[PDB]
C-alpha cells in the first residue's frame, strides 16, 4: 500500500505494495505493511519498493517528502523519479567533473550551487 | 567463630549492591521494544527473536552475582 | 613473556617522544594556537607524558589476557568432579575473542602514531 | 555472640541499595508505553502485553534482594 | 552495646534506595506532560496508565522503608 | 557505641537527597519544553507540574525524618 | 572520645547529596536555554517556571547542609 | 587465620560491584540494534556482525571481575 | 583527643563527593548553550544572560560543599 | 600519632572521587560541539568560544579536588 | 605480617570498581556503529575505522587499574 | 609500619574509584564523532581535530589520579 506519485505520473497509485526503501534526510528508513506517521524529508538517493517476493524496482528518486498516513498509506512524493538501468556511466562522469570545477570559483549563488550538485552526483554513481 | 560469621553476613549485603545493573538492563530492553513495536511489524517477529534473547544475556549478571551471596 | 612484553613496549614509547623533539626545532613549536586565555601550560598530560600512557596499553592488554587464558586449571576441576559442556562453549569464545584482540591492538599503535607524525609538521 | 548481632542488622541495610535499579526499571518502561500509545496506536493490546511482562522481569530483582536482607 | 549501636546504621545505609523511587515519580510524569501536548491525551487514556504505573515504581521505596523501621 | 552510632546515622541515611533533587528538575525540563510547543500555559501542563512535584518529593521527606529522629529520639 | 570523633564523620557523609542539587540548577538551565531559542519564550512564561522550578530543586542542598552544620 | 578468612569473604562480595557495567552493557548494545532493525532492513547479516561482536566485548569485564573474586575464595 | 584527630582527615574525603554534581553541571549548561546557538539565533543577549546566571547558581554546591571539607582540615 | 597517620592515607583517596563529574564533562561538552559543527556552520568563533570557555569551568571541579588529597600527603 | 596480608587481598577487590566505566564504554560506542551504520551508507571503513580504535582507547582504563589490583596480591 | 603499610595499600585500590568518568569519556566523544560523520561529509580534520583534542583532556583525568595511587605503593 504506496503512493508514490510524482510530478509526471503515477508509480504506485493503487495499494498494491508490500515494502519499500527510501532514503529519507535522517536515514535509510523503510516502511512496512503499516508504518507509523512519520512524515519526513526524503534525501537524494533510492526509493526501492519490494513487491512481495524479490520484484523490487529501483527508483533513484532526486528527492522529496515521504509521508506516512496513519490508516497504512505511504505518500513518497517527489520531483523525479527514474531507475537504475536509465542512466549511462559515461554521461553522469561529465557532470560530477564540471561542478567541481565551478566550485569555490566565483560568488553569487554560483558556487553554492556546485556543491549540492556534485553530493548528488556522487551518490547516484556509487550505487550501479 | 566471631569472625566468620561476621564476614558471611557483610559477604551477602555487599553483593546485593549489583541488583542495579540487572534490574535496569531488562528494563532497557522492553523499553526499546515497546518504542520499537509501534512502528510495525516487529512484535511477533523481528524484534521478537532478539527481546527473548537480549533478555538472557542481561539477567546472567543477576544471577551469578546472587550465587556468591547465598554460598557465604 | 610477560617481562619481554615491558620492556619492548617501553623503548617504542622512546622513539615516539624523541621524533617529536626533533621535529620542533627547526620550525619553531606551535602546537596549540589558542582563544585568548591561558591554562594550557599546566595541562601538560600529553606528547611527552602520553607516550608513558599509550605504550603502557599494550603490556597491560598482555597480563589481562593470559590471566583469562590460565584460568582453565581452575575450572578443569569442577567439570571433572550440572553438565560439563558449557565450559567447551565458553573457552572457545575467549580464544577466538584474544586472537582477535591482536589486530585491534596493533591498530591502536599504528592510529596513534599517526596524530603524532602529522601535529609535528603542522 | 556481640560480632553475629552486629552484622545481622547492617546486612538489611547494604542489601537494600539495589532498590534503585528495580525502582527505576518500573519508570523507564512505563514512560516508553506513555509516549508511544498517544500516537500510534491504542493501549489495550500490542504495547499492552509487553507492558505487563516487561514490568514482571524487572521487578524480579527487588524481591530476590529483600529475600537475603530479611533472613540475615 | 554492639547490638544497640547497628541498629541505628540499619536504617542510615537502607534509605540510599529513595534515588530509584524518587527518580521514578518524576520519569513517568515527564513523558506524560511532553505526550499531553501533542493532542489530545487529556481525559483518561494516559491518565490511567500514568496513575497504575507511578503505584508500581513507588513500592519499591514502601517496601524498603518497612525493613528500616521496623529495627 | 551508643552516642556514636546516633551521628553516623544522620550523615549516611542523606544520600537519597540526590533523586528527590533530580526529581524537580526532571519534571520542570519537560513542562518548560512541552510548554514553548504552542500552548500549553494557562492550567494543562501548568496543574500538573505541582501535583507532579509532589509525588518526587515524598522521597525526601520520608527518608529526611528517620535521619532526624536518630539525632533527637 | 566517641561521640567527638563521630561529630565529623556526621558532616561527611552527609554532604553527598550535593550531586542531586548542583546538577539540579543545570538540567533546568539546559530545557530553559535550549527552549527560548524556539521564538519567543523570553519575557515571563517560560522565565516563570524556570525561576521557581530552581527554587524547589534547590531546596534538596540547603535542608541536607542543615543537618552537617548542626553536628559540626 | 581470624585475619585471613575475614578478608577473603568480603573479597568475593566487593568485587561483585562490577557487574553493573557487565550487566547493563549487554543491554545497551540490543536496545540499538532492536530499534535499528525495525527501519528496514538491517537483519540478515551486515549489522548482526557488530551486535554479535559488540555483546562479546563488553562481557569481558563481567569475566575478568568474576576470576578474582573466585581465587580468593 | 587520638580520635578526634583520626576523624578530621576522614571529614575532608567523604565531603568531596559532590564534586561531581558541580564539575557535571558547568558542562550540562554548556552543552545546551552552544548547541542552541546555531539554531537561529540564541547569540547576542537572550541566552547570553541565562547561561552565565545559571552556570553561577550551579557551581554554588561545589563551593558550599568544599567549605565543610577545609573548615575540618 | 598512629592513628592520624593511617588516616592521611586513605583522606587522599576518598577525595579522588570527584574526578567522575570533572572527568566526563569534558566528553559531554566536546560531544555537543563536534555534532553541532556539522549542522551548517559552527566553525569559526561563534561556538568555538564557548567550547573554550565551557571546558575551563567543567575542569575546575578536578582541579580543586586534587588540592585536598595532596596536602594530606 | 597481619595487616599486610588483610589489606593486599581487600586491594584487588576494590580496585575492580572501575569496570563499570569500562564495560560500558564498549557497549556505548557499539550502539552509535549500529545504529548509524543503517542511516546510509559508511559499512566498510569509514565509520567501521573508529570503532576499532575507539574500544582500544576506552578498554585503557580497564586494563590500567587491573594492573594494580593484580600487583597487589602477587 | 602496622598501620602506615595498611594505609598505603587500601590507598591505590579506593584510589582507582575515577576511572568510570575518564572511562566513559573516551566512549562519549566517539560516539558523538561516529554518529556525526555519517551527514556528509566531516572526514579530514574538522571532526578529527575535535574528536583527538577532546579525547586528550578526558584522559587527563585518569592519569592524574593514577599518579597519586602509584606515589603511595612505591
Amino acid at each position: 500500500k504506496v503512493s508514490l506519485v510524482a510530478p509526471h505520473q503515477a508509480i504506485f497509485t493503487n495499494k498494491e505494495v508490500s515494502q519499500v526503501n527510501l532514503p529519507a534526510s535522517s536515514g535509510e528508513m523503510g516502511v512496512l505493511a503499516n508504518h507509523v506517521p512519520t512524515v519526513e524529508e526524503l534525501a537524494p538517493g533510492v526509493v526501492e519498493v519490494i513487491e512481495s517476493s524479490g520484484t523490487a524496482s529501483k527508483y533513484f528518486v532526486s528527492g522529496g517528502f515521504a509521508s506516512i498516513l496513519p490508516g497504512s498509506k505511504l505518500s513518497i512524493s517527489t520531483v523525479e523519479a527514474h531507475p537504475l538501468d536509465a542512466f549511462s556511466s559515461e554521461n553522469i562522469k561529465s557532470l560530477l567533473a564540471e561542478a567541481q570545477k565551478n566550485a569555490s570559483s566565483a560568488d553569487e549563488t554560483v558556487a553554492a550551487e556546485a556543491a549540492i550538485e556534485i553530493e548528488v552526483l556522487e551518490a547516484l554513481q556509487a550505487a550501479v | 567463630m566471631q569472625l566468620v560469621l561476621a564476614a558471611k553476613y557483610i559477604g551477602a549485603a555487599i553483593a546485593t549492591i549489583g541488583l542495579t545493573g540487572a534490574g535496569i538492563g531488562i528494563a532497557i530492553v522492553f523499553a526499546a521494544l515497546i518504542n520499537g513495536t509501534s512502528r510495525n511489524p516487529s512484535l511477533r517477529n523481528t524484534l521478537f527473536p532478539f527481546a527473548i534473547l537480549g533478555f538472557a544475556l542481561s539477567e546472567a549478571t543477576g544471577l551469578f552475582c546472587l550465587m556468591i551471596s547465598f554460598l557465604l | 613473556i610477560y617481562i619481554i612484553g615491558i620492556s619492548v613496549s617501553l623503548w617504542i614509547g622512546l622513539t615516539i617522544l624523541g621524533l617529536f623533539l626533533n621535529k620542533a626545532v627547526f620550525f619553531s613549536l606551535f602546537v596549540p594556537s589558542g582563544t585568548p586565555l591561558p591554562l594550557v601550560p599546566v595541562l601538560v598530560l600529553i606528547e611527552l607524558l602520553s607516550y608513558t600512557a599509550r605504550a603502557i596499553s599494550l603490556g597491560l592488554r598482555l597480563a589481562a589476557n593470559t590471566l583469562s587464558g590460565h584460568l582453565l586449571m581452575s575450572i578443569l576441576g569442577n567439570l571433572v568432579k550440572i553438565f560439563g559442556l558449557i565450559p567447551l562453549a565458553g573457552i572457545f569464545a575467549i580464544v577466538i575473542l584474544e586472537f582477535a584482540i591482536a589486530c585491534i591492538q596493533a591498530y591502536v599503535f599504528a592510529i596513534l602514531t599517526s596524530s603524532y607524525l602529522k601535529d609535528s609538521i603542522y
